[PDB]
């Protein structure tokens, strides 16, 4: 099973209209979270949404990475600016409290696209701007649509992007203290 | 006597700024502005999801003398296929939900005109403009089946309050198609969108009930609640006052369509038997039955206001305005097609005289050809269109093709000549789907 | 032996997206892409006001391997004449001031392309295409007066920095107009915008100063402050360091042109006399004398960066680019105008043949006159264009006067044939004012 | 801030007035007509001698 740590009531509305009840889960986030490592572990316990995802996954702070109600944790954001640098450093900093989640690689990313053209009956799926550059030499009927946001896809694209995701991994270099001190 | 200059100003704040809709288009005053802004952007790319800021900041020159925040959230609230039955205006974004009836933002959300709107709102461009000069939308748009019956409208003005209820698409189609024939008017049936409970009358008034299912001795699956209950206001208004007595408890197991609320009883409750007082305690405690009231008050084709007790006379008045406003289109198409018939006949006759070349054509310098064609009895009236002639049509194949077009125009002119209101309106009523 | 494939990829970061402009156009690559988006939002109507986000959000398929914010605030910073002299882009709104060098919004201000750009950027389309496919802007736009000397570039790159200061437009006009003539090149004078102070040479380096104006025994009115600080960094770096010692105080009375700050003397200070040591204490304390550095480090038409001690060689390399880059247009227009007069003789002779009408056209099928147009030596290269002939040709007014515009393009044909590059570039230099 | 700038202290008459006239302009669609004009009028109606 998996848990989607997606954003807002919109994406969980589409997720309720899309997901499998047995396999795929979900949870939104209430709002803006601050810098992750400026706050004590009892103050991550004072924070509300972090305690919510400590209780839903069953991995509360101060314990070994076991008895997890969700074997997978996925986070599903908007690919313009809404979660590309806002949800992810704070969420990866909070998930850095258990390095055994990262050793098993239990946090993934589902890439919503950037550009979609509607060609024929089946629209195309440029995931990034680099694939949009590299495959503009052979792509017909260039009617452009921007996917700057989770709302910019309908229920059908949300359906084939949950039921057929890509599950991009999270970052893990040889040191897990040198790269998270960049933002401060 | 100038304080009435304040008060009549109040009468342009309590007449033309009213929330009362119209019987004909089924539209609010702000809905014509957001529709006109969306179609002003539709043009060729009627499929490019235009930004809700561009709609919302675009209604300034349409004549809406209020805030852009009102249309900015109005377009969010009326682009929902789950709040309303008939899809009028589509889009990509959040437009509300039965979990939470809000949008996620208004700045990552883009809206679109629907092709079903143009399947259902012909004679939009024929619509007469409002008495006020600044109103760039017309006075009322023109549907095939009305938007008063479909999807519902609710509001409260000064002294009058509309609560018009959504109805099912096939029954509104059958109602307009059957009251067009002048028979006993079928009142349309009501189908709330994504509602698997039961909608029935009690006494002149509708009730809505969802679905509750006994699953054990002390367990419940409310598969559906009635329509005006979301998750958390129903939890905090009813289910949490039931929780604080220690009576029941809830599980969050909401389904694919509708709800999935599983409720487990506790032992400090009634838990009565015999299947008439336990169900009484259920729809008095869980609230499985919800009642309402009806008052069909709606502004007519002018600025006055009229009240109906039923939608039968509403459908009758809609189709009796629709009869004349299709008849106007019939007369306009007849007067277009007769002059277009005489013109196409003139051009086919002149392409016969071109591919013959029986007109002297060379050496007619200083336009002596059209000084010869200014005295022909019909060629004169459109000399400026008989002269746009290349050499490319001298071969006879295009002459015979324009003669075939002329014969095709004749039967066409006979088809739109002999026709009337009823068959074209019922062909539109057939081809809305 | 693969790690260099990252490092040359690092060279991919440090060749095409540097902050150093090229020496012909004077354009940064980000400025090339925002110019291309400004004309892309101009297209037909140049005068139409483009939206800053619509400028900035559309650069992504224009060649920029970065985000929209760098072009977004680049367009904000070079839109204003309080910082620069030559307006590359006009706009509706404010983009800064000399008092406050901050723009209004990244999402409110309008933009359009100025007419003087077209008065100085002709022949920006005959440049050869780039190696990279994304660079639909040319590698250098071709001016009559370059932007390296027009306006200023204050940029830091990988080991290279530019602080190329603005110059006065009549002096660069004389400099390019006289370096066209091939004598000793006049050095352009430096005139910062809205400046009535003194920029003077001391030894190889231009120092700047404003004007400070004594008005009484214990008061001044500061006319100008130097161009390193606008208001609050100026106060935090200068006026509050001398104000917090108790020496002197100031008051904000900033006028229209320049600054207007009124300075009141307190009692503990030097208060010196003789107008040598008091002025030296002012330029030591108020910071009127400011020193800069100059180095013309600019990439040429190839990938090598050229370092110039003085802009005379910059103007010489600019004009040695421009002479051949307009002799390309000379050869292109010569090859255009020879076949243009050949088609002119085709149309004039064929229309005198048509108004003669010795060729018979009536009853002639299958474009049979093309069977007598194909065996002409001269009409046969233009057959489709010469059967594209409407009736208005047949009037002899537009036969004979169209023949006399064939003679008018004959005299223009000999006008482009007799002219050479230096006198049309003299027309370019003389008709900018 | 504006009562310190104008010199009309709260609870006293309009005396030691730093500015003789007070003028308001805003974006006159809805930004200042029905939003900040009634709030500023509710501020300035507490001194009816200003009216």
């Amino acid at each position: 099973t998996t848990l989607f740590l997606t954003e807002g009531d919109s994406a969980i509305g589409y997720l309720i209209d899309v997901r499998d009840k047995e396999l795929h889960g979900g949870y939104p986030l209430r709002g803006k979270v601050l810098n992750s490592w400026g706050m004590s572990y009892a103050d991550m316990l004072k924070n509300k949404e972090l305690f919510d995802i400590c209780a839903i996954t069953g991995l509360v702070l101060g314990e070994k990475a076991e008895n997890l109600n969700y074997h997978n944790i996925a986070i599903m954001t908007d690919a313009d600016h809404d979660g590309l640098g806002s949800i992810y450093p704070s969420l990866l900093g909070f998930f850095s409290n258990w390095p055994e989640l990262f050793e098993q690689g239990r946090i993934r990313f589902v890439k919503t696209p950037v550009i979609i053209a509607h060609v024929g009956k089946k629209q195309e799926w440029f995931y990034t701007v680099a694939e949009y550059e590299s495959a503009k030499d052979a792509l017909p009927k260039h009617s452009i649509r921007y996917i700057k946001g989770l709302g910019s896809l309908e229920k059908s694209e949300y359906r084939e992007m949950i039921q057929n995701p890509v599950y991009d991994v999270v970052k893990l270099p040889e040191n897990w203290k040198e790269l998270f001190e960049m933002l401060m | 006597s100038i304080i009435d200059n304040e008060a009549l100003a109040y009468a342009m704040y309590t007449v033309e700024n009213r929330a009362i809709p119209n019987m004909i288009d089924g539209f609010k005053p702000v809905q014509r502005f957001v529709i006109a802004r969306a179609l002003d952007l539709a043009r060729g790319n009627k499929d490019k999801f235009h930004k809700l800021a561009s709609i919302a900041g675009g209604v300034a020159d349409l004549g809406y003398h209020h805030g852009e925040n009102s249309a900015q959230d109005a377009g969010a609230l009326m682009a929902n296929t789950w709040n309303n039955n008939f899809p009028l205006l589509d889009g990509q974004g959040n437009f509300g939900s039965r979990t939470v009836q809000k949008a996620a933002a208004s700045r990552y959300i883009f809206a679109r005109v629907s092709k079903n709107f143009y399947n259902v709102y012909k004679d939009t461009e024929y619509a007469p403009v409002h008495q006020d000069k600044e109103h760039i939308p017309p006075a009322f748009y023109l549907p095939i089946i009305p938007t008063v019956l479909l999807n519902g409208v609710s509001g409260i003005a000064t002294g009058y309050a509309t609560y018009i209820l959504p109805h099912s698409v096939s029954s509104v189609k059958k109602a307009v198609l059957q009251a067009l024939q002048g028979k006993k008017v079928t009142k349309p049936k009501v189908e709330f969108p994504e509602f698997r409970g039961e909608v029935v009358e009690i006494d002149g008034q509708y009730e809505i009930r969802g679905t509750y299912k006994f699953t054990s001795r002390t367990q419940m699956h409310i598969t559906e609640i009635p329509y005006k209950y979301d998750r958390e206001t129903y939890v905090s208004k009813i289910l949490d006052p039931l929780e604080n007595k220690g009576f029941i408890t809830w599980d969050d197991a909401c389904g694919e369509h509708g709800f999935g609320f599983k409720v487990k009883f506790r032992k400090e409750y009634s838990l009565s038997d015999n299947e008439e007082e336990r169900h009484a305690k259920i729809m008095k405690d869980f609230g499985l039955i919800e009642r309402r009231s009806q008052n069909i008050t709606v502004i007519n084709e002018k600025g006055k206001l009229q009240v109906y007790d039923n939608v039968v006379d509403l459908i009758k008045d809609f189709v009796e305005v629709r009869k004349t406003y299709v008849q106007k289109r019939i007369d306009n198409k007849i007067k277009e097609t007769e002059s277009a018939f005489r013109l196409a006949f003139a051009k086919a006759h002149f392409i016969k005289k071109v591919i013959s070349g029986e007109i002297v054509v060379q050496g007619k310098t200083r336009k002596e050809l059209t000084e010869e064609l200014s005295k022909i009895d019909m060629y004169s009236s459109y000399v400026d269109k008989l002269v746009g002639m290349n050499i490319f049509h001298m071969t006879s194949d295009e002459a015979k093709k324009l003669a075939e077009e002329a014969k095709a125009k004749k039967e066409e002119n006979e088809y739109w000549k002999t026709t009337d209101v009823v068959t074209e309106y019922t062909k539109d009523l057939e081809e809305i789907k």
